[PDB]
Parts: structure tokens; C-alpha cells; sequence
């Protein structure tokens, strides 16, 4: 019962790393689809002085 | 306090815990002297 | 509970500071004009006025108007009290003669009676953090007048200088070693651990870490911010190894007179590129100490450390940081002081670093790493050369001389730079007794 | 009924001392309340030694706390069994030790060292014995030396035939965490020797060994290392709670465990502490026990005593176990291995068995040893203080707060002819 | 100068010396 | 745990890179995004880790003249390397060893070192490094010189096993690779601890022989080449009977200080509508590496010894079909030995056979790496010795070499130092009579 006890709390950590690593991409992922609206926006600020 | 501790922890329950003998009495074996 | 007053002088201090207070407001989910949506947290750079807003516990001083009425009118309006942002009438012109003798009587009491209500409003008071550089004659002068009342006034309480140092090789300004050595000559005997940060050495970071061709002052300042909110996070939240700025000060500064250190973000990831990386325990203090990533133009080749503390922030395994400690300890690149084996100071606290919209990677590790070396004394070897061939000439000083200063103060503020630059010299000698 | 009150200052005892409260209240069935929610009545037939009853099964713990800026605070009570301590135990002090054994021993210090005795005395007087004390700090530091030397001073000073087990994690040999982690110490040495009565030099690059080396903790909080700390303490301190055969106190351990009056820094030690895989391939046996006992791996130090000799050591087993195998291992790992232990005291080992094991465990022990080999963690402290005072410093701070130059030189001396009598009676 | 260290330790040890022949 | 660093140098190391990775990638599992679809450590010698598992491989894509990292950092594997790990210049080295080594060499060397100690560092025990250049081109000679000059000094107790490809003899892309290939040999003979040789000439005629491809490009030679180097890094890859490593091919290989150049050439190099006529057993692919047409360098090995011999065995192979094999090449007379070394074959057995990609190679599931140490070298180390003196002789193209820093010495030099490796060549030749 002690083995699975120490079993369980490296599930534990599993579960840690699990959701730290998630957060990690959603937050990053949002960053990258704010960078490439700016870019969007640049393009956009390209073609209207050019008109 | 934390069932993964580096020494021991267990959440087995202790009243079960416990044997008798043919001219005895249910001995609570973990804190018997 | 335990808190510490922000003091923003000067330009570059006042804009610091808006950067800082957004990172602040953000960090604590302070809506952005005072209410906070839903308690030992926020009471530390944060004071609820009773009922429900949070105004800072910051005094926000210029000389000259529109930096203050930029704030004043934007969005960070309703944050701040009407009566800590003081404005002058009339500009420092770049003078330290006008930060610190004439123009200084007209908001000097004003300021120091702003400051004593924020020290009564406060159970405890445990530091000042003052937002300057040693450039413009606001963030000179003004500064130097200010540690000078507050050493006869809260002598007992610790004061952290955030300084822009005068940049070795582009500048802005002609009088910039002037007022540095005026100044630094002033804040010597006054302040208690003064922060160094250098104008170039962050210009290159942005370039090779950031990928961004065109940054500015917001990048610059959101930079800095990051330093600040990242030591003043362990008073800030809880933590592993909760350090406290007499904390910072105690293990930075040898001798009564060398306070100077400098600072170093990790992580400085620009988004794009963290998907390949680690950003790993051992890794992020491996990039601490490479000779490209000082917040100081300065190489550390040329120099020996002191005492270095590492702030780390985040999910950090302490046992990971004592491994990352014991690798760089063995290297040889890394030279150190022969009288202080003891160099690399934990501090470790559970909040992870919070993206502010931008430029800065999301990173579950940030260590920011404070340093005192001997290789500042190059700099300041560096900084008096350019002070020599300009008093060699009387150029520029018939301004000041002309608006409250003498010549007088130039020849002291000239020999205990020389002074110094000798206490380097007898700290970077080995021991041989 | 004997007593003991257990005195923390500074993040190190607190979170420590913490760690401490928990693993002593689970082995004694108290809950994060105070309700005796446990099993045995052998539980509650001697609690009178680590926790004072309130009126109404809350049983309490008699727990002083000293810390000098209200932080570490806040986390031992936000902590889960971190709400049963009296809120006066808590002594805070809004303010900053700022990591400087001056601003301690002198300035902050004082101004709160009269509140803690109090609660001190307080706490004192409510007992049958006083057996003694027992201070958790970190020998390196502010909060954890300034404190702990002033507190154990006036103690001693007052209370004056009682023990004073303290538990302290001496400044590590590796890596440091305080710039003046040597002079925090000199400074601290001087006194902990002329004033306590048992120290148990607990220094932390050891635990991390356990930690990757035995264990294989992969990820090892601050909180993992600490349990074993926890274990010692408590180990050390079981005859005086649960019963046993050859019972041994606090007294006894001293008496039996201290050859001349200064060798009293020892090094602790737990038993069954096995990994989260090899256990399933391990069997407990007093032999077992004892071939990890010995393995200086455990010694939770940082002097495999190999480089050295042992003066005494005694070791407190706990569990049902036949006492030939108890004497039979204790002999036999001291014929095999004899240049180490030393001569001119015979029966080096001390055996003793408080019965009741540990709450999920078959057997267990606490080795605590007394060894000559201790001079290296002496010896780095004397030779680091050495270039710090000879080139002045970091020291303009410690001066400044009323330290003159010999309060130093006579600190770094003493440690030095500390080192000498080890080696002295480390010879014959 | 600055005598200090002498009647500072000195003082020390007989108020010390002095408390340990009271009791 | 057993890691390995690849470093490529110039364009034919860049290309022969591309391959290389496409091939491991393809491998191992990883999709050119990097992330793994896995739906267990045998990525971790030569990919890395990250969060979330974005596989990055441990390369240091380097060349002084741009373009040619960026159809990489434009094309299909945009993401899977690291934005700033490959490392591109902003001056052509224009054919030129010393400016390789003399004048643009600096803006680049420190940032390149700087990155081969950050993918050292993110390593537990690092067992090679593995350098991809030719003997041609300026960045290829001059700057692996330098990195191999630096690379000894800093890390100087480890395995520097490269993949160089040799200056052929008849075909020639440059007039001055003989210069370029005498001067950097003198300047990695000292450095570099394995140097297989490969030509580019055998390739191609063992392109127009059996892989039945009459209009072939670089795609296939580097191709084939990333065959070769997944064959020799394999072994510390996945398991085996026999495993073989990078130090044990060091041991194994090279007997003196300095003849340290081995040859190299595959085995089954079958062209699928081939492949099924064919019986694919030990024993003949053996022959096949034996045979004196399907060598990877133009090299005839009838005309000298042979000093040493590897063979590394990849997929369903007999670890005593390969005895049976290589007792059939010691019955044979043509293969002839050094009279001091009876015990020439070296056996290594790997248990995954070859994954080709879409291209040339077919479905085979035996492919036998060959690498041979041979005194064959030394006549085609006097070929390019002749051109290299006929070139001197009237001072042809010295005056770049000389005008942009090198002092005109370091061709003599490199004359006495080639002549003593000639000497070295033929002295290990004859057999004994003491
Ligand atoms: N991050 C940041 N740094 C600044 C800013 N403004 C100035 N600096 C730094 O400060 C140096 C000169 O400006 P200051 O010393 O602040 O001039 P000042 O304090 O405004 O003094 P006055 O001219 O009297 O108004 C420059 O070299 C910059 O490196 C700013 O707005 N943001
Ligand atoms: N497989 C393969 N081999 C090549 C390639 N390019 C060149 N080679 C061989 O290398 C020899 C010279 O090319 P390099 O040494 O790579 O020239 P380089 O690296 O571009 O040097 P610079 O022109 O200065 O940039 C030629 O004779 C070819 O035989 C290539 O792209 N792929
Ligand atoms: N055993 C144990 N040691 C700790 C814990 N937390 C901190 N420490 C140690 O305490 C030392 C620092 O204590 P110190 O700076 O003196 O704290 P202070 O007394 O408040 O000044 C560090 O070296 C830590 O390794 C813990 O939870 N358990």
C-alpha cells in the first residue's frame, strides 16, 4: 500500500508537468496569433499607402 | 500529511489491522507492546 | 505589511514606472483605473483607500510638465492620486545645477511632504525604490537632492536606485559624464544599492535575443520593468526562499562604498522561438552569465565578481538551481574574487512570470541575476576619460557655474571619482598577506 | 511527565519545525484540528510531551514561533496542519534579521527577545519536568542564528539543568545561499558550543543526496527534504513518548553520547528510507537496517566519516525486534569496521528500542552519530571566515550594528580551538 | 581610543560571573 | 545519454545535412513540424527535447555564404530546426581556404563555438562530434579547419569523426581545390581523430551502374551519403547483437597517429525494379562491398593492403552468416592484407533495417556499412600531389592566398607535411623482414 501510495504521487507529478506544459502552449499559441495579426496589420498599412 | 512522502505514510485502516489467537484477544497490531 | 515606496524621477524614471505599474496591475489583476474585480498581496506596492480602489504607493516627480500630463491623461489616469504626480514649471534643461541648487526648493518640501504621508500610511516600512538615470539633469540633480533628505530623514530604511547608466559609445547628450560624476559623487555617501542598467547593452539584447530590428523606449522600459517586478516579487508573494531588499542588500555590497551592481533578465525568448528550447533550470543560468546578455555594456572577461544574487521565479525545482550553481562554480571562464567563495544566492518564489501583450515570451522560469563585479570599474575608468577632455577645456560649465554650482564641486566630485576607481583597484588585487 | 516546547525562528524552522508538527501529529492520531481522530488509546497515554489539552479535545501544540518579519509566518499558518499552533505563540516582528547575525544578536533581537520568553516561561510553567527544549534554525542566516543564540542563551541562562536538542542545518560545503554565510556562522558556532546540549547538524547538500542518490526523488520540493528531518526529531524523542524495552530520554542520549563537555554536534541518520521501486526488492531485517544505517549515504551530513573517527554513536530502533539481532548487528558493524571507531572509549555504540514503530512501517531506527570527522564542516566555516574577516568584507554591516573586530576574531578562535579538541581526543 | 570593547566584554563576563554566584 | 553533435559545414555539408535529417527524420518518426506522432529513448542521440515534445535536431547548419540555409529555413523544415541555431554569413568565401581561415573567419567562429558549447551543455554524456565538409570550396576548407583547430583545444578528449568529401580526380568543380584540399589536410592532420573519405566520382558511377538512374543529382549523392553516415550512427541508436560505437570505430579503424582516413561504401545500392531478382544474403553483400567497382571514392583497391576493416550489418542478419561471410573473404586471394594485422573484420550487427525515403533505394532488409582503412590512398593522395605541384611550380592563383593575410610558408609547409604523410603512406606498406 506504501508502493502504491509513492506510485500515485508520481502520477501526481505526471499530472503537474501535464498541465504546466498545456498552459505553456496555450498561452505561446496566443502570442503568435497576436504577432501575426500585427503582421496582418502591417500588410494592410503596405497596400494602402501604396494605393 | 502527504502519501508520497520520502518516509513512510499509509492510509490502510488500522482497526482491521489486528489478529487474535486460539486463547487470546484481538491483539491492535501496530501499536502493541 | 511590509512595504516599500516607489519613487519615479525624471523621464526615464516616470515612463520605467508606467511600464512597471501596468506590469503591476496586470500581475495582481488590478483592473486598470484602481477597482480590482474578485489580500496579503497586493499590500506591499498597493494601498486600498478604505473602500474599494487600490491607489500605488508611488510618487511620480518631474521638473518640466507633459511627461506627468501624459499620465495624467491617459489611461492610468484614475490609478494614481492627483497630489503624488508633481510637475515643476520650468525645465532642469539637462542641468545638474537645476536638478539639484535653483530649481529644486520649489518642489523638493512638496515632495518630501508627499513622502511622509505614504510612510505614515504604512505599518511597516522597509525600503525605497527611486527610478532615475544618470543622464538628464532631472534624473540627476533632483535625485541627488532627494537622497539627501531622505539620509537625514528615514536613514534606517534601505533605498534600491534604478539607474540609466550614461552609455559607453552612443549617448544622448553632451553633458552626460558631467552630471554622472555630479551626481554619482552625491549619491555615493547617500544611497544604499544602486542597480545599474545601460541604455546599449539592452539596444543589442533586443537585437540578438528579442528579433525585433525596431524597438524602442516601450520594449526598453517593459524590459526594465520585468527586472524590477522580478526582485520585488518575494515581498510580493510567497516563496521558497522569500528575500527581502535588505536582503538584496546585505550580500551585494562588500565595502560601505561599492553598491554598484548589475542586472541580467533570462529568458529574454521572443515568442517565436521558444518552441525549440528548454528554458530549463540548468539553461536559463547557463544564458545568466554569458557576456552578451548583461543589462550593462560591459564585458566580464576584464573582471572579477563579488557576490551574485539569483532571483528565480516560477516553477523552479531549488534543488535543479542548486545544481545549475554547482556547474557554473567549476567553470573557468567565470573567475571570481579570491576573499568571497560563497557567491551564488538563492531566492525562490512560486509565481510564474505574467505576459504583459508584446514582445516577452510565456516562460515558467525567469531568474534574474544581480551582480557586483569589478568590471564596472573599466566602465567608470571609462566615464572619467570622458569627463577629463571636457573639464580640460571649461566647456559647458559656465552653465552651471552661472545657475547655483561652482567650480568648486567639479575638482571633489573629480578626486573621489579617482578615489574609487583605487578602492577598485585594491578590491580587484588578489591577497597575498 | 516529561516536557518539551519547540522553539523555531526563521524561514529554516518554520517550514522545518512545520514539517516537524505534522509527522509528529499523524504518529500521534491528532487531526489538522486538534480531535484525537486516531486509533491506539498507546497514542494519547503520553501526549503530555509535545501537546497541551484545550478544553475541548483540541489538543494543542506547545509550539513558540520567532520570526522577525511576519512572511514565514503567513506560511506556517495557511500551511494545512498549520492552524492548530495559539495564535500568541506566534511572536512576528515586522522588520528584516536582513540575513545578518548582528541584526539578531543585537538590534531587532532584543526588541522581541522579551516577548518570546515570555510566551517562553508561559509554556514553561504549564509542565511536570521541563525536560527540555529543542530550536529549529539555520546555523547560517539572521532570523535563524540572531534569534536562535539570544533565545538559547537566555534559556540556558534561566532554565538552567535542562537539555536543548537543537536541530540546525549547518552552511553547506558545495554551493552557499548567503553571501556571509561564514560569518553568520562563526559568530553562531561560538555560542551554540558554550550553551546547548545536543545540536544534530542537519546540512542541506546532504538531504539532496539522499534525495537523488537513495530516493531518486526526481522533482524534490523543499517539502520532501524536510520529512526526513522530520523523522530524526522525532525518532530521537520517542522513548519519552511511546513505551519500549530499554527506553532511552534526551538526558540519557547526552549523558551516554557526549565524552568531554563540547563534542556535542552529532550527525542524524534515518533507517527503512528505501526508493519508490527498490522497496519492493528490499527486505527489513536488522541486518538490512544496519547495512543503511552505516552507509554514510544516510548520514544526512557532510563528512563521510571514513575521513575521520567516532567518538559515540548511539542509535534509537523502533519497532518489534529481537534485541540479540539489535546487539548482534551493533557488534558486528563495529568489528568488521574498527579503525574508524575509536579506542579509548569502549562499547562505542548505545542501542535502545522504543517498540510502537512508525504509523506504515515494519522497524526503523535514528542513527545519530558523534564524529571526529565533523572538523570538515568546521574547518571550511574557520577557513571561509578566514579570508572574509582577514580583507574586511562585508562587514562595514555586522560593525555598524555594534559588532567590534575581536567579537569576531574571539567567534572564528573558538571554532578554531574547537577544531583542535576534536582532533586532540580524535588521536589516541 | 575608544576603550568600549573593553568595559563592554568585561561587563559581560562580571555580570555573568556575578548572576552565576547569585544563584 | 549517448549523444551526438552533427555540425555541417559549406554547401555540400548543408545539402548532404538536408538528406541526413530528412532521412533521421523519416526514421526515428518525426514529422518534418517536429512534434511526434506517437500515437522509447531512441531519438535521444541525436534530436533533443523541449516542452510538449517538439523534437529539435542537434545540428549547426554553417556556411559564409547565405541562400543556402535559407531555402532550409524557407522550404518544408522551416520549423524543425532552431530559428537561430543555423548560423548564416553575409560573405561568399569565394573558393578560398584562406579566406575560410584568415580574414572571414572571426565574425563567425565565436558565435558558432558559442553554439556548439550551448548543444553541449544540453547533453548528459556527449560521445562525438560528427563535421560534414569538402576538401573544395573556401568555407568548406578554411572553416573547418579553424572549427577543428578550436574544437581540439576546447573539448580535446573527445571523438571528431567527419564525413569529407574528397577532391576528385578527373571531374573538378573549382581550380584550386588541390590548394584548398593540401592546406586544410595539413591543418586537420593534426585535429581531426576519423576522416572517412568520400569521392564524389564512385558515387556517381555506381549511380549510372546499379541504382539504373542515367540522369541522377545531389538529391541522390547526398541521399546516398545519408544512407551511409545513418548506417554508421546506428548502432547507438537502437539495439544489437554486436553494438558499435564512435570510440570503438576510432579503435577499430586507425592504427597510427596519422593514417586515420578511411574509405567508405554501402551495400545493397539495389534499384527496386532490381531488388526482386535478387537473393539479398550475407554472404554476397560482403562481396559486393568487396568488389572493386562499388567503392564510395575512386580508388582501386587491387593496387595496395588492406590495413583494417568495419562492417556494421543492419537489419535481419546472422550473427554467424556474417562469420560464414567473412570466411569466404579470408579464403580469397584478391583481398590482400597487411602482413601485421591477421585480424582485419570488424563485426557489427544491427537489428532495424534500412527505412528508405521516397526516392532511389528499394525494400531491402539487409544493408551493410563498409568502412575500410587501405594503403590503396596513397596513390591518390600522389594524384593530387601532382596537381598541386604543377599548379605551384608557376605560382598559379597564390596571390589571393597571399594578399589577404597567409604568408606565402604555409605551402611549403603543407609540401613537407604531405610528403611526410606519402612517406607515413608507403612505410605502413611493405611487410615485414625483421
Ligand atoms: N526606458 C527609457 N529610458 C530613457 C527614457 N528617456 C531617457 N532615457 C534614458 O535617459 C538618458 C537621458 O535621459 P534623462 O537622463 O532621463 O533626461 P531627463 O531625466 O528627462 O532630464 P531633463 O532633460 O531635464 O528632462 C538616455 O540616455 C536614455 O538612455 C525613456 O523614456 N525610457
Ligand atoms: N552532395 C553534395 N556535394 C557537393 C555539393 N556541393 C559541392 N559538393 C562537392 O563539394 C565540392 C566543392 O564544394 P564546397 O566545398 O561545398 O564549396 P562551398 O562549401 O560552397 O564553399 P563556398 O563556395 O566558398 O561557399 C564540389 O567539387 C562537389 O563535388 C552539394 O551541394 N551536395
Ligand atoms: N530542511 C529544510 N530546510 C530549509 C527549508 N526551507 C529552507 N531551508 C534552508 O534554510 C536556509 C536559509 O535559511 P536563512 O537564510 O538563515 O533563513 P532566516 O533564518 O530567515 O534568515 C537555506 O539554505 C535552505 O536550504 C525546509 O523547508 N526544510
Amino acid at each position: 500500500e506504501d508502493r502504491l501510495a509513492k506510485e500515485k504521487r508520481e502520477v501526481e507529478e505526471a499530472r503537474r508537468q501535464k498541465e504546466l506544459v498545456e498552459n505553456t502552449r496555450l498561452g505561446l499559441n496566443a502570442q503568435i496569433t497576436s504577432i501575426q495579426a500585427q503582421r496582418q496589420a502591417a500588410r494592410q498599412l503596405k497596400e494602402e499607402e501604396a494605393r | 500529511v502527504n502519501p508520497g512522502n520520502p518516509v513512510f505514510s499509509c492510509m490502510l485502516d488500522p482497526r482491521s489491522l489486528h489478529t487474535a489467537t486460539s486463547l487470546s484477544k484481538p491483539k491492535m497490531i501496530m501499536y502493541k507492546t | 505589511q511590509r512595504e516599500c515606496i516607489s519613487v519615479h524621477v525624471g523621464q526615464a524614471g516616470v515612463q520605467i514606472g508606467n511600464a512597471c505599474w501596468e506590469l503591476y496591475c496586470l500581475e495582481h489583476g488590478i483592473q486598470p483605473d484602481g477597482q480590482m474585480p474578485s489580500d496579503d498581496s497586493f499590500n506591499t506596492f498597493f494601498s486600498e483607500t478604505g473602500a474599494g480602489k487600490h491607489v500605488p504607493r508611488a510618487v511620480f516627480v518631474d521638473l518640466e510638465p507633459t511627461v506627468i500630463d501624459e499620465v495624467r491623461t491617459g489611461t492610468y489616469r484614475q490609478l494614481f492620486h492627483p497630489e503624488q504626480l508633481i510637475t515643476g514649471k520650468e525645465d532642469a534643461a539637462n542641468n545638474y545645477a537645476r536638478g539639484h541648487y535653483t530649481i529644486g526648493k520649489e518642489l523638493i518640501d512638496l515632495v518630501l511632504d508627499r513622502i511622509r504621508k505614504l510612510a505614515d500610511q504604512c505599518t511597516g516600512l522597509q525600503g525605497f525604490l527611486i527610478f532615475h538615470s544618470f543622464g538628464g539633469g532631472t534624473g540627476s540633480g533632483f535625485t541627488s537632492l532627494l537622497m539627501e533628505r531622505l539620509s537625514v530623514d528615514y536613514g534606517k530604511k534601505s533605498k534600491l536606485e534604478f539607474s540609466i547608466y550614461p552609455a559607453p559609445q552612443v549617448s544622448t547628450a553632451v553633458v552626460e559624464p558631467y552630471n554622472s560624476i555630479l551626481t554619482t559623487h552625491t549619491t555615493l555617501e547617500h544611497s544604499d544599492c544602486a542597480f545599474m542598467v545601460d541604455n546599449e547593452a539592452i539596444y543589442d539584447i533586443c537585437r540578438r535575443n528579442l528579433d525585433i530590428e525596431r524597438p524602442t523606449y516601450t520594449n526598453l522600459n517593459r524590459l526594465i520593468s520585468q527586472i524590477v517586478s522580478s526582485i520585488t516579487a518575494s515581498l510580493r508573494f510567497d516563496g521558497a526562499l522569500n528575500v527581502d531588499l535588505t536582503e538584496f542588500q546585505t550580500n551585494l555590497v562588500p565595502y560601505p562604498r561599492i553598491h554598484f551592481p548589475l542586472a541580467t533578465y533570462a529568458p529574454v525568448i521572443s515568442a517565436e522561438k521558444a518552441y525549440h528550447e528548454q528554458l530549463s533550470v540548468a539553461e536559463i543560468t547557463n544564458a545568466c552569465f554569458e557576456p552578451a546578455n548583461q543589462m550593462v555594456k560591459c564585458d566580464p572577461r576584464h573582471g572579477k565578481y563579488m557576490a551574485c544574487c539569483l532571483l528565480y521565479r516560477g516553477d523552479v525545482v531549488p534543488k535543479d538551481v542548486n545544481a545549475a550553481i554547482a556547474a557554473i562554480k567549476t567553470k573557468r571562464s567565470i573567475q571570481f574574487v579570491d576573499w568571497c567563495p560563497t557567491g551564488f544566492k538563492v531566492g525562490i518564489n512560486y509565481q510564474p512570470p505574467t505576459v504583459v501583450p508584446g514582445d516577452l515570451a510565456k516562460v515558467q522560469r525567469a531568474v534574474c541575476m544581480l551582480s557586483n563585479t569589478t568590471a564596472i570599474a573599466e566602465a567608470w575608468a571609462r566615464l572619467d576619460h570622458k569627463f577629463d577632455l571636457m573639464y580640460a577645456k571649461r566647456a559647458f560649465v559656465h552653465w552651471y557655474v552661472g545657475e547655483g554650482m561652482e567650480e568648486g564641486e567639479f575638482s571633489e566630485a573629480r578626486e573621489d571619482m579617482a578615489a574609487l576607481e583605487k578602492d577598485y583597484e585594491e578590491v580587484g588585487m588578489d591577497s597575498v598577506e | 511527565m516529561r516536557e518539551i516546547v519547540h522553539l523555531q525562528a526563521g524561514q529554516c524552522g518554520n517550514q522545518i519545525g512545520a514539517k516537524f508538527w505534522e509527522v509528529i501529529s499523524d504518529e500521534h492520531g491528532i487531526d489538522p484540528t486538534g480531535t484525537y481522530h486516531g486509533d491506539s488509546d498507546l497514542q494519547l497515554e503520553r501526549i503530555n510531551v509535545y501537546y497541551n489539552e484545550a478544553t475541548g479535545g483540541k489538543y494543542v501544540p506547545r509550539a513558540v514561533l520567532v520570526d522577525l518579519e511576519p512572511g514565514t509566518m503567513d506560511s506556517v499558518r495557511s500551511g494545512p496542519f498549520g492552524q492548530i499552533f495559539r495564535p500568541d505563540n506566534f511572536v512576528f516582528g515586522q522588520s528584516g534579521a536582513g540575513n545578518n547575525w548582528a541584526k539578531g544578536h543585537y538590534t531587532e533581537g532584543a526588541e522581541l527577545v522579551d516577548s518570546v520568553l515570555d510566551v517562553v516561561r508561559k509554556e514553561a510553567e504549564s509542565c511536570d519536568c521541563l525536560q527540555g527544549f529543542q530550536l529549529t534554525h539555520s546555523l547560517g542566516g539572521g532570523t535563524g542564528s540572531g534569534m536562535g543564540t539570544l533565545l538559547i542563551s537566555k534559556i540556558r541562562e534561566e532554565y538552567p539543568d535542562r537539555i536543548m536538542n537543537t536541530f540546525s542545518v549547518v552552511p553547506s560545503p558545495k554551493v552557499s545561499d548567503t553571501v556571509v554565510e561564514p560569518y553568520n556562522a562563526t559568530l553562531s558556532v561560538h555560542q551554540l558550543v558554550e550553551n546547548t546540549d545536543e545540536t544534530y547538524c542537519i546540512d542541506n547538500e546532504a538531504l539532496y543526496d539522499i534525495c537523488f542518490r537513495t530516493l531518486k526523488l526526481t522533482t524534490p520540493t523543499y517539502g520532501d527534504l524536510n520529512h526526513l528531518v522530520s523523522a530524526t526529531m522525532s525518532g530521537v524523542t520517542t522513548c519519552l513518548r511511546f513505551p519500549g524495552q530499554l527506553n532511552a530520554d534526551l538526558r540519557k542520549l547526552a549523558v551516554n553520547m557526549v565524552p568531554f563537555p563540547r563534542l556535542h554536534f552529532f550527525m542524524p541518520g534515518f533507517a527503512p528510507l528505501t526508493s519508490r521501486g527498490s522497496q519492493q526488492y528490499r527486505a527489513l531485517t536488522v541486518p538490512e537496517l544496519t547495512q543503511q544505517m552505516f552507509d554514510a549515504k544516510n548520514m544526512m551530513a557532510a563528512c563521510d566519516p571514513r575521513h575521520g573517527r567516532y567518538l559515540t554513536v548511539a542509535a534509537v530502533f523502533r519497532g518489534r525486534m529481537s534485541m540479540k539481532e539489535v546487539d548482534e548487528q551493533m557488534l558486528n558493524v563495529q568489528n568488521k569496521n574498527s579503525s574508524y571507531f575509536v579506542e579509548w572509549i569502549p562499547n562505542n555504540v548505545k542501542t535502545a528500542v522504543c517498540d510502537i514503530p512508525p504509523r506504515g512501517l515494519k522497524m526503523s531506527a535514528t542513527f545519530i552519530g558523534n564524529s571526529t570527522a565533523i572538523q570538515e564542516l568546521f574547518k571550511r566555516i574557520s577557513e571561509q571566515f578566514t579570508a572574509m574577516f582577514r580583507r574586511k568584507a562585508f562587514l562595514h554591516w555586522y560593525t555598524g550594528e555594534g559588532m567590534d573586530e575581536m567579537e569576531f576574531t574571539e567567534a572564528e578562535s573558538n571554532m578554531n580551538d574547537l577544531g583542535n579538541p576534536v582532533v586532540t581526543r580524535g588521536a589516541c | 581610543s575608544r576603550l568600549q570593547r573593553q568595559c563592554k566584554v568585561m561587563e559581560g563576563e562580571r555580570r555573568a560571573y556575578s548572576k552565576e554566584v547569585h544563584q
